[PDB]
């Protein structure tokens, strides 16, 4: 059999034929191969989009709009790649979610690599949006690299020395596409260690209980839904793609980049609002930068907060509630990123922003521990 | 990696497996399937449910008293 | 930082998920555009060879081009020069640079057209609302000269003064020029200046539903006739007593 | 020990530290490294010419003239990623007939993508060397991208749809740019692929014999040799950057490209000058490329060429001749390449043409023959 | 097509390997430049703030640069006007483009001499041998009026009238204005406009053979440590009889 | 991948071996080193030497014909 001696096809049968594989993994496992689907199609737009585009502040605009009236299919390329990096932060978000509900963040060294490809993903899509140099553009990428001028006595330096300048401007944005460029290629390479430690154990499943007695292999059982999936995937973004590409985009993207005035209310993308409200529940500089970066390492500490001796929630209701009530306190800072720094929106956002720390750090580790005294363990 | 063989021990428990070219894809896809869907909501929606309605009460409240907040008053 | 009234949503022949433009309208905003609206405001991303096939045929963009003269060169001698306008060029700029157009226009700026559907809030219905909405100043509200009063602009003070009344232009069709045709005209044309794959993105959006709707429960059969074998298997436990 | 149980260092382990290698492995076995590093060079120069670098004609040539003069050490970048491809190109010669003087073609699966590892670095300097966009460079890129044009039936119609256009233009700057971005990963995820195969045997040596009963640990003893030999690396590109650096550009590449007249005489960089001559020795259009092609897919059926009992030429003085005589030849028509077509050297060029064919292909298996025979085998 | 004679090597006190560039004769060569050769020359990639701290002081670049006026613009009235130049501008063209060039020199271009030296085989000596190797034209050729004989330049047939001679200019340090002096200060300026990192290059190159010359032999030396357990190892061989 | 202790079998071979800082780096290095430099080309030079040489001929004959071919002749 060579399908199993073939030194190259035998890395490929044990990550996708015959890795063994739980019998009972429900759709919330489907959105890792569909990030994966959605890192692929970034990949094959993203690069027919850079065929056609230009990268410097005078026709950077220009060449966008070149693509979108004048090339063969650019406008299709154009909103695929927009909104499959969309698609890209839906999955990434149920994915994590997933990875909370059930437990699955006790795989550490997967879940704690899971944390920088989330990362990594933001830096990219954030170094995309600049590239079309919109107004929303450049004044989105103003608000966020000035983040690093809160750092103590080194602050002014790194901010002018990202911008090579004093401001954003055309050596940011030749900068910016480079990295651009590179990036996803960087999110494959640890998406691959992503995948070999996740093999060194296999997948959890709903009930978090260890699944060896009932195991399937991922072949066609697994092969077949994340077709399914993905066939769901596509038209999810077909939909966007060729019935609402501008629901998601800002107008105000539409007018080329001014540096001389702001827009008199600037909202980021839909997959970063709930952080741009924790940024601005602070009246300070400094500590707004903080409690932002907390918010997305909280997860680098989930692992350390595990109490119940159960690892799913599928048995803890206790859990479940605040489980929810956290999806909606991140559902409520997304509303408020994307209003404007108004009565009574401030003191909402202040409120939900103290929720969302207070039910990570408190209420979810303490109701772990209750649930357990109710279980006589 | 993880093979077939060597996962765990089994004793005494037997599986009977049909072909799929011998039975229907499709089995009373209607017939039992509503009733399980009924059973599922029903089990979570008290755990679900609560905190997007708080959410929802929020959201409606916020945007009524921003949305007249900057009316005018006669003073 | 003022009070805000947002545009009501009128009945577009092409709002539907599925409906194409209009293009006997788009024809007639074309014209509202060149004869009004030209001379202040610029569409530096569409050219006459953009027409051919949509509104008018390849010999009428081409005579239309020829309307105008554009710059070229150089010759031979170095020397810039002028001739008619042909299927490439761009729509000629009303003004070289934005400076000498506040300096043409009381200091404010007339924006490019080409996008403007798409880089404001409502769209064509923002736009028809603000055309057709000029009205008298409320008690109060004393504007500066040089501004006119519209109750759709942020501010309610726009430096723009009403362009588009009974008449201004006569249609090739005979169609009444009145102010809301008019407005209804140039409305079409600027949605398809800002979208011009419109009508092609919506005829796609119908074969990907259809084809959807096939290959959504066929997949959904193969997942299903594979996955029967273990949802109807059926287990026993027999240990040794 | 952790060093051995760690999935990700147990394949760091297996390859480069406690991995067996022969001891006897002289400075030909260095290459190999040496292409690893003038990769990695590659991409970190290459990386931060593109910080600075536009992709469209107007100001193609005039930003790499922003970064000689204006930014901050781009010029001793830019000449390291110039000269870095000139050492690429010196260490794959040296790796491939070290592999042909030594025998270790007979690794069929690592010589074979080898083999492809080759084309795609060619096809990337090529993509490399028309971003500058000076005479040398589009001109060049006129008479490569129109060898497609000889495929009968659908030739024109592969370069025009490469072209995007009717010539090489605005367009093809573009797709280049990205292309020469993105195929130097390839390059290094299929020299991944390289190893791979590689250790699924272990390394060759000077002699042909099998080294199993005397392999010492590639660390320290081959760890330290690279690195030596890495030094000698730097040496020499460090040479070419701060002392000659124009000594392999052509001067005309100084000059914005100009599509209405070519120079009287064009030449290709140093490393594509044996194969220019090939195709030039032959006065027909798709004769001259199917010899070109087949210039360099010669090395893909060397192995089914292979008539000795012995593995290595070190104990085979007639095929050593034959060696020679085809650097000698290859050296001849590098010196060709580089010379107008004109008497003699046309004629030179045709004899040294066959004679390069006529070694691979009908001495050098014939040869290992007689030496069979000599030896009662 | 023609017979070729290439240039001879002249030793410029820059052509050793560490040799710098003598920054006076630089300085009297951007003089040659100015008052000679920018009148039908172009050097589109040079400003006036790269002479800083080569050959002249910030203050006296300034002065050089307000010595010619330049473009600048829009105002706020949208209209294009001059100004006297700054330390951030280029060197001013002779021509808007190429077409007038040819038009003003018998219909040849001039090129861009900013990387001349760089562009032409020999360098630097080409270009000596070329100002300096005028001559009356060989029996049996006869040019065409408006072409010049040199019989360094490609076919000998060149468009340019001898551009340098006894005199022309002065230099402001007393140097005898020499045809072979003003070849001479041209040159290295050129060489300079062409390769700005010259110098710094070669304090590098110098910096590099002597780290080279103590880690190389330090490398070598760790090599053969480790090494020598197997260079010195000794091998017995003792089967059982 | 391959290991140690799974390589090949090996009988009755004695290994002497020194430590690297009881030993010499450079033990007679011109002494010992240049006598066998001199052996190594002597016994290679006859099978390198004369391709490069045969090259040498053809590329100054190629040449001087080439820079005087283009010479003029009185006919
Ligand atoms: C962004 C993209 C996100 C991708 C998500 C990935 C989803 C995935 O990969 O798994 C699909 C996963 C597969 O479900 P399954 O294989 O049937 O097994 C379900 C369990 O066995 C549960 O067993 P069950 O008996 O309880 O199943 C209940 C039954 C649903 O029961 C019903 O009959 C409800 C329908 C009411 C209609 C009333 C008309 C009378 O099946 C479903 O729950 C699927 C609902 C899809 C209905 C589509 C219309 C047909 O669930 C789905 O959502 C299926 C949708 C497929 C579209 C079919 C369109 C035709
Ligand atoms: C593009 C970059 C290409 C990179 C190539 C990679 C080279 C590599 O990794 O292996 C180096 C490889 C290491 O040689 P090795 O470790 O000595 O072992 C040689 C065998 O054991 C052979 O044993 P042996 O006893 O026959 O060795 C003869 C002895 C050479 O014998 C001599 O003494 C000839 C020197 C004549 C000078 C007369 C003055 C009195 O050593 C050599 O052959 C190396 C020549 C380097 C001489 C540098 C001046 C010291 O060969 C070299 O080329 C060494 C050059 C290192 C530079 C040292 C500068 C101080
Ligand atoms: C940091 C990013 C913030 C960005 C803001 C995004 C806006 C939020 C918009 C809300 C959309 C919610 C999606 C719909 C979820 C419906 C779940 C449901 O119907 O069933 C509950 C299910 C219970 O099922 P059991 O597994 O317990 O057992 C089954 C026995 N038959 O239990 C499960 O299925 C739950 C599995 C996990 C669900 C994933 C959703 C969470 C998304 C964000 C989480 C980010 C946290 C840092
Ligand atoms: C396709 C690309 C064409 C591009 C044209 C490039 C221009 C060519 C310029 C020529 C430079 C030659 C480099 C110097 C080689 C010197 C070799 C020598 O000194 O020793 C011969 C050696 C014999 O040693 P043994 O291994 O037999 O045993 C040793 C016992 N003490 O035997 C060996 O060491 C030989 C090992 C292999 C040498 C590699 C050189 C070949 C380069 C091109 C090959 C391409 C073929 C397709
Ligand atoms: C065809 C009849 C026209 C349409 C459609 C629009 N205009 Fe104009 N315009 C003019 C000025 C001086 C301004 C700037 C006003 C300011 O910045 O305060 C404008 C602006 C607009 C806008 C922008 C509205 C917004 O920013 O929300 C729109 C949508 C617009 N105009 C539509 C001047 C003139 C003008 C000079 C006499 C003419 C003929 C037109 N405009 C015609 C049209
Ligand atoms: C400073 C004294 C000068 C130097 C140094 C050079 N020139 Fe000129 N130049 C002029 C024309 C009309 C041409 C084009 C000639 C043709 O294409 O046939 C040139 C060209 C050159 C070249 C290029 C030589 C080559 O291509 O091999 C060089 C190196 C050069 N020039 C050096 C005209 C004039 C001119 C107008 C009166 C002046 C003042 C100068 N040139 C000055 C210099
Ligand atoms: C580009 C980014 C990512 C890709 C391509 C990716 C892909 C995958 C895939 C294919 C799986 C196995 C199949 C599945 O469970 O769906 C998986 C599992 C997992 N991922 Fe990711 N993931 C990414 C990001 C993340 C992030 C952001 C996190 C957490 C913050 C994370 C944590 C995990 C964990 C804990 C598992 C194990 C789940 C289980 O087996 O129960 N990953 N990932
Ligand atoms: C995970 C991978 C990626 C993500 C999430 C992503 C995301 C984005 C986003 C959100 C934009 C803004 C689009 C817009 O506002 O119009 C963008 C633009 C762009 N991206 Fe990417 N991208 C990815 C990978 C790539 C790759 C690999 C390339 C090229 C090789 C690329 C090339 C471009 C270009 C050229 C643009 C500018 C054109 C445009 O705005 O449409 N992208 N990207
Ligand atoms: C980017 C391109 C390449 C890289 C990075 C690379 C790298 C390497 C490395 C590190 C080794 C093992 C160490 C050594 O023997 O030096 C090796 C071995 C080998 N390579 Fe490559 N190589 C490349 C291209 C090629 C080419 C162009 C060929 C042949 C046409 C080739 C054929 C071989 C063979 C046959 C071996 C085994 C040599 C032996 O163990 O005796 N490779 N390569
Ligand atoms: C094996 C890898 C590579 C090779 C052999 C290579 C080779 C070359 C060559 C020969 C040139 C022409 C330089 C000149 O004539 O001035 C060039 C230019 C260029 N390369 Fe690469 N390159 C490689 C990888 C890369 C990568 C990974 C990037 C970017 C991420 C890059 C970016 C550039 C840019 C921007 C230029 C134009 C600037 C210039 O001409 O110096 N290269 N490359
Ligand atoms: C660079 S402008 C930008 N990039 C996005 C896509 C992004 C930001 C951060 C991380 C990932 C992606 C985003 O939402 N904005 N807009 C924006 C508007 C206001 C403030 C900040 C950003
Ligand atoms: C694109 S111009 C070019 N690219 C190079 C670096 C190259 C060509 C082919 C393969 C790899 C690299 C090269 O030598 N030339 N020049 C040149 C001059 C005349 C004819 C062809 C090429
Ligand atoms: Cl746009
Ligand atoms: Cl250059």
């Amino acid at each position: 059999n060579i399908r199993k001696s073939h030194p190259l096809m035998k890395i490929v049968n044990n990550a996708f034929i015959d890795l063994p594989a739980p019998s009972n993994i429900s759709s919330w496992w489907n959105f890792g191969s569909l990030l994966g689907i959605c890192l692929i199609l970034q990949i094959l737009t993203g690069l027919f989009l850079a065929m056609h585009y230009t990268s410097d502040t005078t026709t950077a605009f220009s060449s966008v709009t070149h693509i979108c009236r004048d090339v063969n299919y650019g406008w299709i390329i154009r909103y695929m790649h927009a909104n499959g990096a969309s698609m890209f932060f839906i999955c990434l978000y149920m994915h994590v979610g997933r990875g909370l509900y059930y437990g699955s963040y006790t795989f550490l060294e997967t879940w704690n690599i899971g944390v920088i490809l989330l990362l990594t993903v933001m830096a990219t899509a954030f170094m995309g949006y600049v590239l079309p140099w919109g107004q929303m553009s450049f004044w989105g990428a103003t608000v966020i690299t000035n983040l690093l001028s809160a750092i103590p006595y080194i602050g002014t330096n790194l901010v002018e020395w990202i911008w090579g300048g004093f401001s954003v401007d055309k050596a940011t944005l030749t900068r910016f596409f480079a990295f651009h460029f590179i990036l996803p290629f960087i999110i494959m390479a640890i998406a691959m260690v992503h995948l070999l430690f996740l093999h060194e154990t296999g997948s959890n499943n709903p009930t978090g209980i260890s699944s060896d007695v009932d195991k399937i292999p991922f072949h066609p059982y697994y092969t077949i839904k994340d077709i399914l999936g993905a066939l769901l995937l596509i038209l999810a973004l077909m939909l966007l793609v060729l019935f609402a590409p501008d629901l998601l985009g800002d107008p105000d993207n539409y007018t080329p980049a001014n540096p001389l005035n702001t827009p008199p209310h600037i909202k980021p993308e839909w997959y970063f609002l709930f952080a741009y409200a924790i940024l601005r529940s602070i009246p300070n500089k400094l500590g707004g930068v903080l409690a932002l970066a907390f918010s997305i390492l909280i997860l680098a500490l989930i692992p350390l907060l595990h109490t119940s001796k159960q690892r799913s929630m599928m048995f803890r209701p206790l859990s479940q509630c605040l489980f929810w009530a956290l999806v909606a306190d991140l559902l409520t800072l997304t509303w408020i990123g994307g209003q404007p720094v108004e009565h009574p929106y401030i003191t909402i956002g202040q409120l939900a922003s103290v929720l969302y720390f207070l039910l990570i750090l408190v209420l979810m580790p303490t109701a772990g521990t209750i649930e357990n005294k109710l279980l006589k363990w | 990696g993880r093979q077939f063989g060597h996962l765990t021990r089994v004793r005494h428990v037997i599986t009977y497996s049909l072909s799929p070219f011998e039975q229907r894809a499709f089995p009373h896809y209607f017939s039992k399937g509503i009733p399980n869907v009924l059973r599922r909501t029903r089990a979570c929606i008290l755990r679900v449910a609560p905190p997007f309605v708080a959410f929802y009460l929020v959201y409606t409240w916020g945007t009524q008293e921003f949305e007249k907040s900057k009316r005018k008053n006669p003073a | 930082s003022d009070l805000e009234l947002h545009p009501p949503s009128y009945p577009w022949s092409h709002r539907g998920l599925l409906s194409s433009l209009d293009h006997t309208s788009i024809r007639r905003g074309f014209q509202v555009y060149k004869q009004v609206c030209s001379s202040c405001h610029s569409m530096d991303y569409v050219a006459y060879r953009h027409l051919v096939g949509v509104c008018y045929t390849e010999d009428e963009a081409k005579a239309l081009a020829e309307e105008v003269e554009v710059q070229d060169g150089p010759n031979e001698d170095g020397e810039m020069f002028m001739r008619p306008g042909k299927l490439s060029d761009y729509f000629p700029k009303p003004y070289p640079n934005p400076e000498a157009a506040r300096a043409a226009n009381n200091g404010a700026l007339p924006p490019d057209l080409s996008y403007i559907v798409r880089a404001r809030h409502g769209g064509e219905d923002y736009v028809f609302s603000l055309l057709t909405g000029y009205c008298e100043p409320p008690t109060g509200v004393s504007l500066r000269e040089g501004l006119y009063f519209n109750p759709y602009f942020p501010g309610q003070a726009i430096g723009m003064a009403p362009p588009i009344y009974n008449e201004v232009l006569e249609f090739d069709d005979g169609t009444p020029a009145t102010m809301s045709q008019v407005a209804k005209d140039v409305c079409t044309f600027l949605r398809w200046a800002a979208e011009p794959e419109h009508d092609h993105r919506k005829r796609m959006g119908l074969k990907m539903l259809l084809m959807m709707g096939l290959l959504l429960p066929l997949v959904y059969a193969m997942k299903r006739h594979k996955w029967s074998v273990l949802k109807s298997r059926k287990l026993a436990y027999r240990p040794p007593k």
